[PDB]
């Protein structure tokens, strides 16, 4: 018998801080049932468990609420973000492998916007590519995994093409028979 | 409502150990600790919230805690106490992040070096001047409190068994008997200013009360003289028609 | 830290008060001001945040100059009863106020109709000293130099009965040889 | 729900009770920037260049952590002590890089649908179990409001070498294991 | 350079 409360803050940022979004969240037992969004203005019931509290806490916290758009999310996000995450540049590894199907093994790159592409001599192939989900390591570290299925001859060259922010050159590695 | 703080006033001599008791207003979580003093005015001390201790940094760095025991007092316990610890002790809560702090009346603490110089005020009360009172048509009554040491007073005039406020003039501070010793006796005054009419009628009774804190029951007194204990002195005059 | 200027402020009835104040720590986003009277708890005023630069309310301006590190209050058209200890205050967060050395703003009576005069008060019959009050001047007043001579600093009183308020000092002595003639200014 | 470039979690915080559990995050797009040690009192960023450069007092996760012991306690009279329902954890096992025998790699069990924020994430090596060189992220938390956890072995590939990532959960009947060979 | 929690505001129970 164990009971859970949960707080969010959340702000969401678009186009650097000309947009900003404040959505903090109150939650008992993966139930939000007190919400206040920046959007909105004020503090709001999410669920039933949220109305004896969502006019308090305007009445209470609103005003220093709001203000916190300000005072954290853009001073946050300017002051701390830009200098440590959103610098962040993590070149990707690639090799590729035999299962048949050909795996290009794209590892251990940051941020997320990645272009990998299959060719085969010469040609882009894209009928028999298969890729997985954007893999998330949790280590502030992307990978993904690019599969094409083929059938191996003895002079086909098979090629990895990989384009990151991190690399003024897009990555090649071939594969031979 | 009102941050109630215990005791608003505490002597005591060097190597005691000092508790002082707050009481957060009903419903606030957030308490915080202050030293009030002249020359730094506020400085931090502690805060919690929700009887979590989260910041110390003001805390010094020994003889010095904070503890809240339930969450409606909270303590400050001050270890063998020195001379340097004498300040007024400010406590503050509050309900909202970045709002309103509710500051209590505070605990005036004075630990001095012997208390055996520690001495209640003489208090007297001098009738108004007829010179003053032919030429204003009002009567300006003056209270001394003398010889007082420390300078731990509260000065109240009582008219008719009733504290009155309007007229009084009490000094901000009290002054020096002796200014070149640093344990001197203190010397504090007063006026009351009545109409000449008031002053005139024989029935109205004027009493100058200073309450003195000084030495508590639970004090060794050694010397021979009349032990120094927070008392109230007082001097009363009645109206003259001459 | 934050550093509050002036210490002391003596300021004239109907003139303005201005307190300044500036802060090193850069994440600062909320200045409270707090009024003390004498023996009374500290009490907000007034306060602003980050995002905002000026804020009036009834007579009190607070201005924050967040690239320069400065707030200020200013009190327009001080009164009597503005005369206490302001202290302002810097708060990155709610876990810790930083708060100002203060500032004891004295706002001085605007005495209407002056009458310098100095009193000898009856003694007492519980007490060997002579009392003499130096009362009724203005606003420009002088306090003592003698050993056994005693001279309080001026104090200012409001009967609030009439309309009339005005300055006293007193000045007593154990000594055969005081006169109240100039105890109040040798 | 909300389309935005970049999104930041600040001041993430949970409480359970009985037990005094309790957990405090930042995260910077579904990444933890850092958690607080509440035994310790001390703020432990993810990545240690980033605490180099960003300060983030730990005494903010303490208050959020003491305000959320108030809001869980109004909150569970009010819904008429309304326990927590026990949801199955998933696990997933993928290796960080490439496996090479004979380099050092990374297991990387990925856990999912984990409320309440209580687990035991072991490994097993030759079915038994792993003591060193194992390290997991806080629990991170889902639109949902579950949380989702990830464990990290360091181990050296070889032939003579089977793992096992062992998930135990009140929302499990049995503990599930995922297996992983080379 | 500090970055600030979003602070969690007391239910009034
Ligand atoms: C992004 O913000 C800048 C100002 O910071 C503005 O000039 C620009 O037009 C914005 N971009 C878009 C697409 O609106
Ligand atoms: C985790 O393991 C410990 C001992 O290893 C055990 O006491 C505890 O009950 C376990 N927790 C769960 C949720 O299985
Ligand atoms: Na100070």
């Amino acid at each position: 018998r164990h009971f859970v409360h949960q707080f969010k803050g959340e702000c969401y940022f678009t186009n650097g801080t000309q947009r900003i979004r404040l959505v903090t969240r109150y939650i008992y037992n993966r139930e939000e049932y007190l919400r206040f969004d920046s959007d909105v203005g004020e503090y709001r019931a999410v669920t039933e468990l949220g109305r004896h509290s969502a006019e308090y806490y305007n009445k209470q916290y609103l005003e220093r609420t709001r203000a916190e758009l300000d005072t954290a999310c853009r001073h946050n996000y300017e002051e701390t973000e830009v200098p440590t995450s959103l610098r962040r540049l993590e070149q990707p590894n690639v090799a590729i492998s035999l299962s048949n199907t050909l795996v290009c093994s794209v590892t251990d790159f940051y941020p997320a916007k990645i272009k990998v592409r299959w060719f085969r001599n010469g040609q882009e192939e894209t009928v028999g590519v298969s890729s997985t989900q954007l893999i998330r390591n949790g280590d502030w570290t992307f990978q993904v995994l690019v599969m094409l299925e083929m059938t191996p001859h003895q002079g086909e060259v098979y090629t990895c093409h990989v384009e990151h922010p991190s690399l003024k050159s897009p990555i090649t590695v071939e594969w031979r028979a | 409502m009102g941050v109630i703080q215990t005791p608003r006033h505490k002597v005591t001599g060097k190597g005691q150990e000092a508790t002082l008791w707050c009481e957060p207003i009903s419903g606030h979580s957030a308490v915080f600790w202050y030293r009030q003093t002249i020359v730094q005015g506020l400085e931090f001390l502690t805060y919690f919230r929700n009887q979590a201790p989260i910041d110390d940094s003001g805390m010094p760095k020994e003889r010095f805690s904070a503890q809240m025991p339930n969450q409606s007092h909270s303590t400050l316990k001050i270890q063998s106490t020195q001379p340097q610890d004498s300040a007024v002790y400010l406590c503050a809560s509050s309900r909202q992040g970045q709002n309103t702090l509710y500051f209590g009346a505070g605990t005036r603490l004075s630990v001095l070096e012997d208390l055996k110089n520690v001495f209640p005020p003489e208090v007297a009360v001098f009738e108004p001047s007829e010179a003053e009172i032919s030429h204003t048509q009002k009567a300006t009554l003056v209270c001394l409190a003398t010889g007082f040491y420390p300078d731990h007073v509260e000065l109240s005039w009582w008219v008719n068994g009733k504290e009155v406020h309007s007229g009084v003039c009490t000094d901000p501070q009290p002054l020096k008997e002796q200014p070149a010793l640093n344990d001197s006796r203190y010397a504090l005054s007063s006026r009351l200013r009545v109409s000449a009419t008031f002053w005139q009628n024989p029935r109205n009774h004027f009493r100058c009360q200073v309450q003195f804190y000084g030495l508590s029951e639970n004090d060794e007194w050694t010397q021979d003289r009349a032990k120094p204990v927070t008392q109230i002195v007082s001097a009363e005059a009645w109206g003259r028609a001459d | 830290q934050v550093e509050q200027l002036p210490s002391i402020l003596r300021v004239q009835e109907g003139s303005s008060a201005s307190i300044n104040c500036s802060y090193e720590d850069s994440a600062s986003n909320y200045f409270p001001w707090y009024k003390q009277e004498p023996g009374e708890n500290p009490k907000l005023i007034i306060d602003i945040r980050s995002n905002m630069e000026r804020k009036q309310t009834q007579g009190l301006i607070v201005l924050l100059d967040k690239k320069a590190k400065r707030f200020s209050l200013h009190i327009t058209d001080t009164q009597p009863g503005d005369s206490a200890m302001y202290f302002c205050a810097a708060s990155v967060r709610n876990y810790k106020y930083v708060f100002g050395a203060g500032t004891r703003l004295k706002v001085i009576a605007d005495i209407q109709n002056p009458d310098p005069a100095v009193y000898q008060l009856r003694d007492s019959k519980s007490s060997d000293k002579s009392v003499c009050l130096f009362t009724d001047f203005d606003s420009q007043t002088n306090v003592s130099k003698d050993s056994d001579v005693y001279i309080t600093d001026k104090c200012v009183l409001d009967m609030r009965s009439m309309d009339f308020k005005s300055n006293s000092a007193v000045a007593w002595s154990n000594k055969s040889d005081f006169a109240c003639a100039n105890a109040f200014n040798n | 729900d909300i389309e935005a470039d970049h999104v930041g979690f600040y001041g993430t915080t949970v409480y359970q009770s009985p037990g005094d559990i309790g957990q405090y995050t930042h995260e910077f797009d579904g990444d933890e920037l850092f958690y607080v040690d509440l035994d310790k009192k001390k703020t432990v960023w993810r990545l240690p260049e980033f605490g180099q450069l960003i300060l983030f007092e730990p005494q903010g996760g303490l208050q959020n952590i003491a305000a959320e012991k108030h809001n869980l306690g109004c909150l569970t009279k009010r819904s008429n002590f309304t326990p927590a329902t026990n949801e199955a954890p998933q696990a997933t096992v993928f290796p960080k890089s490439p496996v090479l025998l004979g380099q050092p790699n990374t297991l990387i069990c990925f856990v999912d649908n984990i409320f309440p924020p209580v687990i035991n994430i072991t490994w097993l090596r030759n079915s038994k179990s792993v003591t060193d060189g194992v390290y997991e992220t806080s629990f991170l938390v889902n639109r949902d409001h579950s949380f989702h956890k990830l464990s990290y072995l360091t181990f050296i590939p070889s032939d003579d070498d089977i793992y096992d990532c062992k998930v135990e959960h009140w929302g499990l009947e049995e503990p599930v294991l995922k297996h992983w060979e080379p | 350079l500090q970055t600030l929690a979003l602070e969690v505001e007391d239910d009034p129970c």
